């Protein structure tokens, strides 16, 4: 890579390593290749959110034009959030698009993603189905996000009323992961979730 | 020719335009008058949103017609 990009990523990688937030296990970044062009990120779910106790891994690709264009970031760990695709992990956030500034760093990108988890913007969604659930039934969204944090991100056990519906459909012979996606997507309507599973 | 643009706040924007002016041109004139960036501008006439590349005469917009300005993009 160009020297300006190598120096920036080197500096920013070490800043994260020595940061207060890494020492409190809030954020982390690790190398994948050798030329600093792909990194692996990790953030903790913010406290007092459904993601609390979960850890989320991030795919980070540094462009040849860095620092004048943002890193491409994607959620490896599946998450239930209006601004992150529950299928691909793609992120809708302005600093990763038009509001990137060259002064931004890996550290502030990681901290900004943690802030996004704590404060969704459902009117600028990446996942229309999740954003609709967030706005129409906040409590259902919260418990569903807690469930996904537990199942995919290592968070503590989620609510028992939702586990009951999961077991009912698993008792029908369906895969537990597909049952979770179907019930989450159908806002926990057992009948439409069953029909979706019966057509997979 | 003079047209009117109605806004959220009741304050009407008065513009001087030509029938051949494009919707993009109209949005540029609104930026000059009001400061609103064209990307945040949605123009409504005859119940439908007008697209930037077409002219006022294409939509049969004549003298003293009223357009509706809906303000939002901010699409992060």
């Amino acid at each position: 890579m160009a020297n300006i990009a190598v120096q920036r990523i080197k500096r920013e990688f070490k800043e994260v390593l020595k940061s207060e937030e890494t020492s409190k296990n809030q954020i982390k970044v690790d190398l994948v290749d050798e030329n600093f062009t792909e990194l692996r990120g990790e953030i903790a779910g913010p406290p007092d959110t459904p993601y609390e106790g979960g850890r989320y891994q991030l795919e980070i690709k540094i462009p040849e034009t860095y620092p004048f264009n943002p890193p491409k970031v994607r959620f490896i760990t599946k998450i239930w959030h209006p601004n992150i695709s529950s299928v691909t992990g793609a992120i809708k956030l302005d600093i990763l698009a038009d509001q990137w500034a060259a002064a931004m760093t890996l550290r502030t990108v990681l901290l900004s993603l943690q802030a996004l988890l704590a404060a969704a913007e459902p009117d600028d969604p990446q996942d229309a189905v999740v954003a609709n659930q967030y706005k129409q039934n906040p409590e259902m969204f919260k418990q569903t996000a807690r469930l996904w944090a537990h199942v995919y991100a290592g968070a503590p056990v989620s609510s028992p009323e939702y586990t009951k519906k999961i077991e009912n459909l698993c008792a029908m012979g369906f895969d537990r992961n597909a049952v979770i996606v179907a019930l989450s997507s159908k806002s926990w309507d057992v009948e439409t979730a069953t029909e979706l599973l019966l057509s997979n | 020719m003079q047209i009117f643009v109605k806004t959220l706040t009741g304050k009407t924007i008065t513009l001087e335009v030509e029938p051949s002016d494009t919707i993009e041109n109209v949005k540029a004139k609104i930026q000059d008058k009001e400061g609103i960036p064209p990307d945040q501008q949605r123009l409504i006439f005859a119940g439908k949103q007008l697209e930037d590349g077409r002219t006022l005469s294409d939509y049969n917009i004549q003298k003293e017609s009223t357009l509706h300005l809906v303000l939002r993009l901010r699409g992060g």
